[PDB]
Protein backbone atom coordinates (compact mmCIF):
# COMPACT_ATOMS: atom_id res chain seq x y z
CA UNK A 1 0.00 0.00 0.00
CA UNK A 2 1.26 3.52 -0.69
CA UNK A 3 1.70 5.68 2.43
CA UNK A 4 1.23 9.40 1.91
CA UNK A 5 3.13 11.51 4.46
CA UNK A 6 2.26 15.14 4.79
CA UNK A 7 4.38 17.81 6.39
CA UNK A 8 4.00 19.94 8.61
CA UNK A 9 1.09 18.56 10.42
CA UNK A 10 0.08 22.03 11.56
CA UNK A 11 1.31 25.51 10.46
CA UNK A 12 0.43 29.02 11.77
CA UNK A 13 1.14 31.81 9.26
CA UNK A 14 0.30 35.48 8.76
CA UNK A 15 -2.21 36.84 6.30
CA UNK A 16 -0.43 37.71 3.07
CA UNK A 17 2.23 35.04 3.68
CA UNK A 18 3.21 32.47 1.08
CA UNK A 19 2.88 29.00 2.39
CA UNK A 20 4.27 25.74 1.25
CA UNK A 21 2.95 22.27 2.23
CA UNK A 22 4.49 18.94 1.38
CA UNK A 23 3.26 15.41 0.52
CA UNK A 24 5.65 12.55 0.03
CA UNK A 25 4.54 9.15 -1.32
CA UNK A 26 6.23 5.94 -0.23
CA UNK A 27 6.30 4.59 -3.87
CA UNK A 28 6.22 6.30 -7.24
CA UNK A 29 2.79 7.80 -8.02
CA UNK A 30 3.72 9.50 -11.19
CA UNK A 31 1.55 12.63 -11.35
CA UNK A 32 -1.60 11.06 -9.86
CA UNK A 33 -1.70 13.35 -6.87
CA UNK A 34 -4.56 15.67 -5.89
CA UNK A 35 -4.81 18.28 -3.12
CA UNK A 36 -8.02 19.17 -1.16
CA UNK A 37 -9.02 21.92 1.14
CA UNK A 38 -11.48 21.19 3.93
CA UNK A 39 -12.71 24.37 5.63
CA UNK A 40 -14.02 23.89 9.18
CA UNK A 41 -17.39 22.09 9.19
CA UNK A 42 -17.23 21.69 5.36
CA UNK A 43 -16.50 18.76 3.05
CA UNK A 44 -13.15 18.37 1.23
CA UNK A 45 -12.99 20.33 -2.06
CA UNK A 46 -10.55 19.68 -4.89
CA UNK A 47 -7.79 22.31 -5.46
CA UNK A 48 -5.23 20.62 -7.73
CA UNK A 49 -5.39 17.41 -9.76
CA UNK A 50 -2.73 15.62 -11.73
CA UNK A 51 -0.17 17.21 -9.41
CA UNK A 52 -0.18 20.63 -10.96
CA UNK A 53 -3.48 21.41 -12.60
CA UNK A 54 -5.85 23.91 -11.08
CA UNK A 55 -9.39 22.79 -10.64
CA UNK A 56 -12.11 24.97 -12.06
CA UNK A 57 -13.01 27.78 -9.74
CA UNK A 58 -9.96 27.47 -7.38
CA UNK A 59 -8.14 30.77 -6.99
CA UNK A 60 -4.88 31.02 -8.96
CA UNK A 61 -3.19 31.73 -5.59
CA UNK A 62 -3.06 27.90 -5.29
CA UNK A 63 -0.55 25.90 -7.29
CA UNK A 64 0.96 22.42 -7.21
CA UNK A 65 4.21 20.84 -8.28
CA UNK A 66 6.13 17.54 -8.12
CA UNK A 67 6.16 14.12 -9.76
CA UNK A 68 7.13 10.67 -8.62
CA UNK A 69 7.25 10.81 -4.80
CA UNK A 70 7.60 14.45 -3.66
CA UNK A 71 4.83 17.06 -4.13
CA UNK A 72 4.22 20.61 -2.94
CA UNK A 73 1.16 22.81 -2.66
CA UNK A 74 1.72 26.56 -2.59
CA UNK A 75 -0.76 29.09 -1.44
CA UNK A 76 0.21 32.65 -2.40
CA UNK A 77 -1.11 35.65 -0.32
CA UNK A 78 -2.84 33.83 2.56
CA UNK A 79 -6.41 35.06 3.01
CA UNK A 80 -8.57 34.53 6.18
CA UNK A 81 -10.88 32.14 4.23
CA UNK A 82 -7.94 29.79 3.71
CA UNK A 83 -8.28 28.46 7.30
CA UNK A 84 -8.70 24.73 6.63
CA UNK A 85 -7.04 21.32 6.80
CA UNK A 86 -5.34 20.44 3.45
CA UNK A 87 -4.94 16.82 2.35
CA UNK A 88 -3.23 15.05 -0.52
CA UNK A 89 -4.48 11.92 -2.21
CA UNK A 90 -2.67 9.42 -4.46
CA UNK A 91 -4.59 7.81 -7.31
CA UNK A 92 -1.76 5.54 -8.56
CA UNK A 93 -2.84 2.34 -6.78
CA UNK A 94 -5.47 0.72 -4.61
CA UNK A 95 -6.09 1.24 -1.92
CA UNK A 96 -6.47 4.98 -2.50
CA UNK A 97 -4.64 6.71 0.36
CA UNK A 98 -4.64 10.24 1.80
CA UNK A 99 -2.01 12.16 3.65
CA UNK A 100 -2.69 12.86 7.28
CA UNK A 101 -3.32 16.51 6.60
CA UNK A 102 -1.85 19.92 7.37
CA UNK A 103 -3.97 22.11 9.58
CA UNK A 104 -3.67 25.74 8.72
CA UNK A 105 -4.11 28.36 11.39
CA UNK A 106 -3.98 32.13 10.80
CA UNK A 107 -1.85 34.37 13.06
CA UNK A 108 -3.52 37.49 14.28
CA UNK A 109 -3.21 39.98 17.06
CA UNK A 110 -4.29 39.14 20.58
CA UNK A 111 -7.99 39.53 21.43
CA UNK A 112 -9.50 39.13 24.85
CA UNK A 113 -12.58 36.97 25.25
CA UNK A 114 -15.99 38.47 25.60
CA UNK A 115 -17.39 36.48 28.57
CA UNK A 116 -21.17 36.04 29.29
CA UNK A 117 -22.64 33.95 32.12
CA UNK A 118 -26.14 32.39 32.10
CA UNK A 119 -27.92 30.96 35.18
CA UNK A 120 -30.17 27.92 34.79
CA UNK A 121 -33.30 28.45 32.67
CA UNK A 122 -36.57 28.11 34.52
CA UNK A 123 -37.49 25.23 32.13
CA UNK A 124 -34.42 23.28 33.16
CA UNK A 125 -35.01 23.89 36.87
CA UNK A 126 -38.63 22.63 36.48
CA UNK A 127 -37.22 19.36 35.20
CA UNK A 128 -34.73 19.10 37.94
CA UNK A 129 -31.37 20.15 36.62
CA UNK A 130 -29.31 23.23 36.87
CA UNK A 131 -26.70 24.08 34.23
CA UNK A 132 -24.78 27.33 34.34
CA UNK A 133 -23.18 28.35 31.01
CA UNK A 134 -20.32 30.76 30.21
CA UNK A 135 -19.51 31.73 26.66
CA UNK A 136 -15.95 33.06 26.10
CA UNK A 137 -16.17 34.52 22.63
CA UNK A 138 -13.99 35.90 19.88
CA UNK A 139 -10.57 35.55 21.43
CA UNK A 140 -7.00 34.84 20.24
CA UNK A 141 -4.76 32.99 20.79
CA UNK A 142 -6.66 29.77 21.01
CA UNK A 143 -5.08 28.73 24.33
CA UNK A 144 -7.51 29.37 27.15
CA UNK A 145 -8.65 27.73 30.40
CA UNK A 146 -11.81 28.12 32.41
CA UNK A 147 -12.24 27.51 36.14
CA UNK A 148 -15.65 27.31 37.84
CA UNK A 149 -16.26 28.46 41.44
CA UNK A 150 -19.27 27.95 43.66
CA UNK A 151 -19.43 30.30 46.70
CA UNK A 152 -15.71 30.82 46.10
CA UNK A 153 -14.71 27.15 45.81
CA UNK A 154 -13.29 25.46 42.70
CA UNK A 155 -15.70 23.02 41.07
CA UNK A 156 -14.31 20.55 38.56
CA UNK A 157 -16.65 17.70 38.18
CA UNK A 158 -19.72 18.32 36.07
CA UNK A 159 -18.02 20.68 33.59
CA UNK A 160 -18.39 20.25 29.80
CA UNK A 161 -16.26 22.38 27.53
CA UNK A 162 -16.41 22.88 23.75
CA UNK A 163 -14.33 25.07 21.44
CA UNK A 164 -14.99 26.32 17.91
CA UNK A 165 -12.53 26.06 15.10
CA UNK A 166 -10.85 29.22 13.93
CA UNK A 167 -13.30 31.80 12.49
CA UNK A 168 -12.76 32.26 8.77
CA UNK A 169 -13.50 35.92 8.87
CA UNK A 170 -11.85 37.42 12.00
CA UNK A 171 -9.43 34.50 12.77
CA UNK A 172 -10.72 34.30 16.36
CA UNK A 173 -11.73 31.33 18.58
CA UNK A 174 -14.68 30.86 20.92
CA UNK A 175 -15.43 28.52 23.82
CA UNK A 176 -18.51 27.38 25.78
CA UNK A 177 -18.30 25.97 29.30
CA UNK A 178 -21.32 24.34 31.00
CA UNK A 179 -21.34 23.39 34.63
CA UNK A 180 -24.23 20.98 35.42
CA UNK A 181 -25.56 20.42 38.95
CA UNK A 182 -28.78 18.99 40.38
CA UNK A 183 -31.47 21.50 41.07
CA UNK A 184 -31.03 20.79 44.83
CA UNK A 185 -27.25 21.10 44.77
CA UNK A 186 -27.65 24.41 42.88
CA UNK A 187 -30.11 25.68 45.47
CA UNK A 188 -27.63 25.02 48.36
CA UNK A 189 -25.28 27.77 47.11
CA UNK A 190 -25.40 31.39 46.04
CA UNK A 191 -22.31 32.58 44.10
CA UNK A 192 -21.60 31.11 40.62
CA UNK A 193 -18.52 32.29 38.71
CA UNK A 194 -16.50 31.34 35.66
CA UNK A 195 -12.93 32.58 35.34
CA UNK A 196 -10.95 32.46 32.13
CA UNK A 197 -7.16 32.26 32.06
CA UNK A 198 -5.91 33.77 28.76
CA UNK A 199 -2.75 35.42 27.31
CA UNK A 200 -4.55 38.80 27.34
CA UNK A 201 -4.71 39.23 31.15
CA UNK A 202 -2.37 38.59 34.00
CA UNK A 203 -5.29 37.66 36.25
CA UNK A 204 -8.46 35.56 35.35
CA UNK A 205 -11.38 37.60 33.65
CA UNK A 206 -14.35 36.64 35.82
CA UNK A 207 -18.09 36.66 35.40
CA UNK A 208 -20.39 35.88 38.30
CA UNK A 209 -23.94 35.97 39.49
CA UNK A 210 -25.53 35.32 42.87
CA UNK A 211 -28.55 32.90 42.73
CA UNK B 1 -23.75 21.64 -11.35
CA UNK B 2 -22.58 18.16 -10.25
CA UNK B 3 -24.58 17.06 -7.23
CA UNK B 4 -24.27 13.99 -4.96
CA UNK B 5 -26.80 13.51 -2.20
CA UNK B 6 -26.22 10.82 0.39
CA UNK B 7 -28.91 9.24 2.57
CA UNK B 8 -29.54 6.23 4.81
CA UNK B 9 -27.23 7.13 7.67
CA UNK B 10 -28.31 7.12 11.25
CA UNK B 11 -27.66 5.23 14.45
CA UNK B 12 -27.09 1.49 14.32
CA UNK B 13 -26.16 -0.94 17.14
CA UNK B 14 -22.69 -2.67 17.03
CA UNK B 15 -23.11 -5.83 14.97
CA UNK B 16 -25.80 -4.26 12.83
CA UNK B 17 -26.09 -3.27 9.19
CA UNK B 18 -27.00 -0.13 7.25
CA UNK B 19 -27.59 0.65 3.48
CA UNK B 20 -26.51 4.04 2.23
CA UNK B 21 -27.67 5.58 -1.02
CA UNK B 22 -26.35 8.44 -3.08
CA UNK B 23 -28.42 10.24 -5.66
CA UNK B 24 -26.28 11.65 -8.52
CA UNK B 25 -27.29 14.51 -10.87
CA UNK B 26 -25.70 17.15 -13.08
CA UNK B 27 -23.34 14.85 -15.05
CA UNK B 28 -23.46 11.72 -17.19
CA UNK B 29 -23.56 9.13 -14.41
CA UNK B 30 -22.65 6.22 -16.75
CA UNK B 31 -19.36 7.91 -17.76
CA UNK B 32 -17.81 7.94 -14.25
CA UNK B 33 -16.30 5.59 -11.78
CA UNK B 34 -17.77 6.31 -8.28
CA UNK B 35 -16.54 5.88 -4.74
CA UNK B 36 -17.41 6.01 -1.06
CA UNK B 37 -15.01 7.75 1.34
CA UNK B 38 -15.64 8.30 5.06
CA UNK B 39 -14.23 10.73 7.65
CA UNK B 40 -14.24 10.39 11.46
CA UNK B 41 -14.01 13.77 13.34
CA UNK B 42 -10.40 15.09 13.49
CA UNK B 43 -9.15 12.24 11.25
CA UNK B 44 -8.13 12.30 7.59
CA UNK B 45 -10.67 10.91 4.96
CA UNK B 46 -10.51 7.16 4.48
CA UNK B 47 -11.32 5.75 1.02
CA UNK B 48 -13.56 2.68 1.25
CA UNK B 49 -14.66 1.50 -2.20
CA UNK B 50 -14.67 2.30 -5.93
CA UNK B 51 -17.00 0.88 -8.61
CA UNK B 52 -16.20 1.11 -12.28
CA UNK B 53 -18.76 1.47 -15.09
CA UNK B 54 -20.31 -0.93 -17.54
CA UNK B 55 -17.38 -1.35 -19.87
CA UNK B 56 -15.33 -2.72 -16.93
CA UNK B 57 -18.23 -4.85 -15.73
CA UNK B 58 -19.13 -2.63 -12.82
CA UNK B 59 -16.21 -4.24 -11.06
CA UNK B 60 -15.15 -2.90 -7.69
CA UNK B 61 -12.25 -2.32 -5.29
CA UNK B 62 -12.32 -2.09 -1.50
CA UNK B 63 -10.13 -1.02 1.37
CA UNK B 64 -8.89 -3.81 3.65
CA UNK B 65 -10.84 -2.14 6.48
CA UNK B 66 -14.17 -3.00 4.83
CA UNK B 67 -13.53 -5.72 2.25
CA UNK B 68 -15.93 -8.62 2.88
CA UNK B 69 -18.26 -6.55 5.11
CA UNK B 70 -19.30 -3.67 2.72
CA UNK B 71 -20.60 -3.91 -0.85
CA UNK B 72 -20.67 -1.12 -3.39
CA UNK B 73 -23.21 -1.13 -6.24
CA UNK B 74 -24.79 1.25 -8.75
CA UNK B 75 -28.20 1.61 -10.38
CA UNK B 76 -28.08 3.22 -13.82
CA UNK B 77 -31.88 3.49 -14.04
CA UNK B 78 -31.96 6.13 -11.29
CA UNK B 79 -28.27 7.25 -11.14
CA UNK B 80 -27.92 5.99 -7.60
CA UNK B 81 -24.80 4.64 -5.90
CA UNK B 82 -25.26 2.30 -2.96
CA UNK B 83 -23.11 0.98 -0.07
CA UNK B 84 -24.36 -1.99 2.01
CA UNK B 85 -22.57 -2.10 5.34
CA UNK B 86 -22.53 -5.18 7.56
CA UNK B 87 -20.92 -6.14 10.86
CA UNK B 88 -20.59 -2.56 11.96
CA UNK B 89 -18.41 -1.58 14.91
CA UNK B 90 -18.05 1.57 16.97
CA UNK B 91 -14.96 2.38 14.89
CA UNK B 92 -17.30 2.47 11.89
CA UNK B 93 -18.80 5.77 13.09
CA UNK B 94 -18.14 8.63 10.66
CA UNK B 95 -19.53 10.91 7.99
CA UNK B 96 -19.91 8.88 4.80
CA UNK B 97 -19.44 10.59 1.47
CA UNK B 98 -20.40 9.75 -2.06
CA UNK B 99 -17.49 10.87 -4.20
CA UNK B 100 -17.03 10.94 -8.00
CA UNK B 101 -13.70 9.94 -9.60
CA UNK B 102 -12.95 12.34 -12.44
CA UNK B 103 -10.38 12.13 -15.07
CA UNK B 104 -6.86 11.60 -13.92
CA UNK B 105 -7.56 9.46 -10.87
CA UNK B 106 -8.89 12.36 -8.91
CA UNK B 107 -11.77 12.40 -6.50
CA UNK B 108 -13.33 15.55 -7.85
CA UNK B 109 -16.80 16.15 -6.42
CA UNK B 110 -17.89 15.08 -2.88
CA UNK B 111 -21.45 14.99 -1.49
CA UNK B 112 -22.57 16.66 1.66
CA UNK B 113 -22.20 13.42 3.59
CA UNK B 114 -24.45 11.25 5.71
CA UNK B 115 -23.68 10.77 9.36
CA UNK B 116 -23.38 7.20 10.76
CA UNK B 117 -23.06 6.40 14.44
CA UNK B 118 -22.51 2.85 15.62
CA UNK B 119 -23.35 2.69 19.30
CA UNK B 120 -25.39 0.77 21.83
CA UNK B 121 -26.65 4.01 23.26
CA UNK B 122 -30.31 4.73 22.57
CA UNK B 123 -31.95 7.50 20.67
CA UNK B 124 -33.10 10.34 22.96
CA UNK B 125 -34.47 13.69 21.93
CA UNK B 126 -32.90 16.89 23.20
CA UNK B 127 -34.06 19.27 25.92
CA UNK B 128 -33.66 22.85 24.57
CA UNK B 129 -33.10 25.57 27.20
CA UNK B 130 -33.19 29.29 26.44
CA UNK B 131 -30.31 31.31 27.86
CA UNK B 132 -31.32 34.88 28.58
CA UNK B 133 -28.92 37.43 30.04
CA UNK B 134 -28.47 37.83 33.79
CA UNK B 135 -24.78 47.92 27.34
CA UNK B 136 -24.27 48.17 23.56
CA UNK B 137 -24.68 44.55 22.50
CA UNK B 138 -26.26 41.56 24.11
CA UNK B 139 -25.40 37.88 23.99
CA UNK B 140 -28.14 35.26 24.25
CA UNK B 141 -27.83 31.50 24.17
CA UNK B 142 -29.44 28.13 23.68
CA UNK B 143 -28.42 25.01 25.61
CA UNK B 144 -29.24 21.61 24.04
CA UNK B 145 -28.91 18.57 26.38
CA UNK B 146 -29.85 15.00 26.92
CA UNK B 147 -29.73 13.81 23.25
CA UNK B 148 -28.32 11.00 21.20
CA UNK B 149 -27.08 10.49 18.50
CA UNK B 150 -25.57 13.54 16.72
CA UNK B 151 -26.30 15.51 14.62
CA UNK B 152 -28.70 18.23 15.65
CA UNK B 153 -29.09 21.28 13.47
CA UNK B 154 -29.41 24.50 15.37
CA UNK B 155 -30.57 27.78 13.79
CA UNK B 156 -31.68 31.19 15.05
CA UNK B 157 -34.99 32.63 13.85
CA UNK B 158 -35.40 29.69 11.39
CA UNK B 159 -32.07 30.61 9.72
CA UNK B 160 -32.84 34.33 9.22
CA UNK B 161 -30.41 35.23 12.03
CA UNK B 162 -26.96 33.84 11.00
CA UNK B 163 -24.49 36.68 11.89
CA UNK B 164 -22.91 36.88 15.30
CA UNK B 165 -23.59 33.16 16.06
CA UNK B 166 -21.26 30.65 17.60
CA UNK B 167 -22.54 27.08 17.52
CA UNK B 168 -20.23 24.86 19.51
CA UNK B 169 -19.33 21.30 18.62
CA UNK B 170 -21.41 18.70 20.49
CA UNK B 171 -19.68 16.94 23.39
CA UNK B 172 -20.51 13.50 24.64
CA UNK B 173 -20.85 12.65 28.30
CA UNK B 174 -22.05 9.32 29.50
CA UNK B 175 -24.01 8.67 26.33
CA UNK B 176 -25.69 12.00 26.00
CA UNK B 177 -24.58 14.96 24.01
CA UNK B 178 -24.59 18.59 24.99
CA UNK B 179 -24.46 21.36 22.42
CA UNK B 180 -24.81 25.10 22.80
CA UNK B 181 -24.99 28.21 20.71
CA UNK B 182 -24.59 31.90 21.42
CA UNK B 183 -25.93 34.80 19.33
CA UNK B 184 -24.77 38.42 19.72
CA UNK B 185 -26.96 41.31 18.58
CA UNK B 186 -27.29 45.06 19.31
CA UNK B 187 -29.03 45.88 22.61
CA UNK B 188 -31.50 47.83 20.41
CA UNK B 189 -32.40 44.54 18.59
CA UNK B 190 -33.44 42.55 21.67
CA UNK B 191 -35.91 42.09 23.43
CA UNK B 192 -37.73 44.47 21.11
CA UNK B 193 -37.37 41.94 18.27
CA UNK B 194 -38.01 38.21 18.68
CA UNK B 195 -35.06 35.83 18.89
CA UNK B 196 -35.80 32.08 18.86
CA UNK B 197 -33.45 28.97 19.04
CA UNK B 198 -34.65 26.13 16.65
CA UNK B 199 -33.17 22.68 17.12
CA UNK B 200 -33.83 19.87 14.68
CA UNK B 201 -32.96 16.30 15.67
CA UNK B 202 -33.69 13.96 12.78
CA UNK B 203 -32.90 10.83 14.83
CA UNK B 204 -35.91 11.64 17.00
CA UNK B 205 -37.94 13.45 14.27
CA UNK B 206 -38.13 16.47 16.59
CA UNK B 207 -37.95 20.20 15.80
CA UNK B 208 -37.99 22.39 19.03
CA UNK B 209 -38.37 26.18 18.98
CA UNK B 210 -37.41 28.17 22.11
CA UNK B 211 -37.92 31.91 22.24
CA UNK B 212 -35.43 33.69 24.50
CA UNK B 213 -37.35 35.88 27.04
CA UNK B 214 -36.10 38.47 29.52
N1 LIG C 1 -5.72 -2.84 -15.22
C1 LIG C 1 -4.54 -1.99 -14.90
C2 LIG C 1 -4.02 -2.34 -13.49
O1 LIG C 1 -3.69 -3.75 -13.41
C3 LIG C 1 -3.48 -4.21 -12.09
C4 LIG C 1 -4.75 -4.83 -11.49
O2 LIG C 1 -5.18 -5.89 -12.32
C5 LIG C 1 -6.36 -6.58 -11.79
C6 LIG C 1 -7.62 -5.74 -12.20
O3 LIG C 1 -7.59 -5.65 -13.55
C7 LIG C 1 -8.39 -4.68 -14.20
C8 LIG C 1 -8.66 -3.38 -13.37
O4 LIG C 1 -7.47 -2.70 -13.06
C9 LIG C 1 -9.42 -2.45 -14.31
O5 LIG C 1 -8.62 -1.89 -15.37
C10 LIG C 1 -9.10 -0.84 -16.08
C11 LIG C 1 -8.40 -0.94 -17.45
O6 LIG C 1 -6.97 -1.11 -17.24
C12 LIG C 1 -8.59 0.39 -18.20
O7 LIG C 1 -9.99 0.50 -18.64
C13 LIG C 1 -10.16 1.36 -19.68
C14 LIG C 1 -11.54 2.14 -19.41
O8 LIG C 1 -12.54 1.04 -19.42
C15 LIG C 1 -11.83 3.09 -20.57
O9 LIG C 1 -10.90 4.17 -20.50
C16 LIG C 1 -10.68 5.01 -21.70
C17 LIG C 1 -11.60 6.20 -21.75
C18 LIG C 1 -13.13 5.84 -21.87
O10 LIG C 1 -13.35 4.78 -22.83
C19 LIG C 1 -13.88 7.11 -22.31
O11 LIG C 1 -15.31 6.96 -22.08
O12 LIG C 1 -11.41 7.08 -20.73
C20 LIG C 1 -10.07 7.53 -20.50
O13 LIG C 1 -9.63 8.27 -21.73
C21 LIG C 1 -10.12 8.48 -19.34
O14 LIG C 1 -11.23 8.90 -18.90
O15 LIG C 1 -9.01 8.83 -18.90
C22 LIG C 1 -9.07 6.34 -20.34
C23 LIG C 1 -9.14 5.45 -21.57
O16 LIG C 1 -8.44 4.26 -21.33
C24 LIG C 1 -7.05 4.24 -21.90
C25 LIG C 1 -7.22 4.52 -23.39
O17 LIG C 1 -6.51 5.42 -23.91
O18 LIG C 1 -8.17 3.93 -23.94
C26 LIG C 1 -6.49 2.81 -21.65
C27 LIG C 1 -6.10 2.74 -20.12
O19 LIG C 1 -5.46 1.57 -19.87
C28 LIG C 1 -5.24 3.78 -19.63
O20 LIG C 1 -3.91 3.70 -20.31
C29 LIG C 1 -5.97 5.07 -19.73
C30 LIG C 1 -5.09 6.17 -19.07
O21 LIG C 1 -5.33 6.68 -17.72
C31 LIG C 1 -4.85 7.32 -20.00
O22 LIG C 1 -3.75 6.89 -20.77
O23 LIG C 1 -6.25 5.27 -21.20
O24 LIG C 1 -11.73 2.34 -21.86
C32 LIG C 1 -10.50 1.63 -22.08
C33 LIG C 1 -10.57 1.10 -23.57
O25 LIG C 1 -11.33 -0.12 -23.64
C34 LIG C 1 -11.27 2.09 -24.45
O26 LIG C 1 -10.77 1.74 -25.83
C35 LIG C 1 -10.25 0.58 -21.02
O27 LIG C 1 -8.89 0.06 -21.42
P1 LIG C 1 -8.60 -1.47 -21.60
O28 LIG C 1 -7.01 -1.57 -22.06
O29 LIG C 1 -8.60 -2.41 -20.53
O30 LIG C 1 -9.67 -1.81 -22.70
O31 LIG C 1 -8.27 1.65 -17.49
C36 LIG C 1 -8.99 1.70 -16.23
C37 LIG C 1 -8.63 3.04 -15.60
O32 LIG C 1 -7.23 3.03 -15.18
C38 LIG C 1 -8.75 4.17 -16.60
O33 LIG C 1 -8.72 5.36 -15.82
C39 LIG C 1 -9.03 6.55 -16.46
O34 LIG C 1 -10.42 6.59 -16.89
C40 LIG C 1 -11.33 6.38 -15.80
C41 LIG C 1 -12.68 6.29 -16.58
O35 LIG C 1 -12.97 7.56 -17.22
C42 LIG C 1 -12.71 5.13 -17.52
O36 LIG C 1 -14.12 5.16 -18.07
C43 LIG C 1 -11.26 7.51 -14.81
O37 LIG C 1 -12.12 7.24 -13.66
C44 LIG C 1 -9.82 7.61 -14.32
O38 LIG C 1 -9.70 8.65 -13.37
C45 LIG C 1 -8.82 7.71 -15.47
O39 LIG C 1 -9.00 8.96 -16.21
C46 LIG C 1 -8.59 0.48 -15.40
O40 LIG C 1 -9.25 0.72 -14.09
P2 LIG C 1 -8.36 0.88 -12.74
O41 LIG C 1 -9.34 0.73 -11.65
O42 LIG C 1 -7.33 -0.19 -12.66
O43 LIG C 1 -7.78 2.24 -12.76
O44 LIG C 1 -10.76 -2.96 -14.77
C47 LIG C 1 -10.45 -4.21 -15.54
C48 LIG C 1 -11.83 -4.64 -16.13
O45 LIG C 1 -12.14 -4.07 -17.38
C49 LIG C 1 -11.37 -4.76 -18.37
O46 LIG C 1 -11.88 -6.12 -18.47
C50 LIG C 1 -13.32 -6.11 -18.83
C51 LIG C 1 -13.83 -7.57 -18.79
O47 LIG C 1 -13.65 -8.11 -17.47
C52 LIG C 1 -13.52 -5.54 -20.16
O48 LIG C 1 -12.75 -6.37 -21.17
C53 LIG C 1 -12.95 -4.11 -20.13
O49 LIG C 1 -12.92 -3.45 -21.34
C54 LIG C 1 -11.50 -4.02 -19.62
O50 LIG C 1 -11.01 -2.66 -19.37
C55 LIG C 1 -9.83 -5.20 -14.60
O51 LIG C 1 -9.55 -6.45 -15.36
O52 LIG C 1 -8.82 -6.40 -11.72
C56 LIG C 1 -8.93 -7.71 -12.42
C57 LIG C 1 -10.31 -8.16 -11.97
O53 LIG C 1 -10.29 -8.31 -10.55
C58 LIG C 1 -7.69 -8.63 -11.94
O54 LIG C 1 -7.76 -9.99 -12.54
C59 LIG C 1 -6.45 -7.94 -12.40
O55 LIG C 1 -5.33 -8.75 -11.93
O56 LIG C 1 -4.48 -5.40 -10.18
C60 LIG C 1 -3.42 -6.41 -10.17
C61 LIG C 1 -3.19 -6.82 -8.73
O57 LIG C 1 -3.01 -5.64 -7.89
C62 LIG C 1 -2.11 -5.81 -10.77
O58 LIG C 1 -1.19 -6.89 -10.95
C63 LIG C 1 -2.40 -5.28 -12.16
O59 LIG C 1 -1.19 -4.68 -12.65
O60 LIG C 1 -2.83 -1.49 -13.22
C64 LIG C 1 -1.76 -1.88 -14.15
C65 LIG C 1 -0.44 -1.24 -13.66
O61 LIG C 1 -0.70 0.14 -13.35
C66 LIG C 1 -2.16 -1.38 -15.51
O62 LIG C 1 -1.11 -1.53 -16.51
C67 LIG C 1 -3.44 -2.15 -15.96
O63 LIG C 1 -3.92 -1.61 -17.20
Amino acid sequence: DIQMNQSPSSLSASLGDTISITCRASQNINIWLSWYQQKPGNVPKLLIYKASNLHTGVPSRFSGSGSGTDFTLIISSLQPEDIATYYCLQGQSYPRTFGGGTKLEIKRGDAAPTVSIFPPSSEQLTSGGASVVCFLNNFYPKDINVKWKIDGSERQNGVLNSWTDQDSKDSTYSMSSTLTLTKDEYERHNSYTCEATHKTSTSPIVKSFNR
Amino acid sequence: EVKLVESGGGLVQPGGSLSLSCAASGFTFSDYYMTWVRQAPGKAPEWLALIRNKRNGDTAEYSASVKGRFTISRDYSRSILHLQMNALRTEDSATYYCVRQGRGYTLDYWGQGTSVTVSSAKTTAPSVYPLAPVGSSVTLGCLVKGYFPEPVTLTWNSGSLSSGVHTFPAVLQSGLYTLSSSVTVTSSTWPSQSITCNVAHPASSTKVDKKIEP
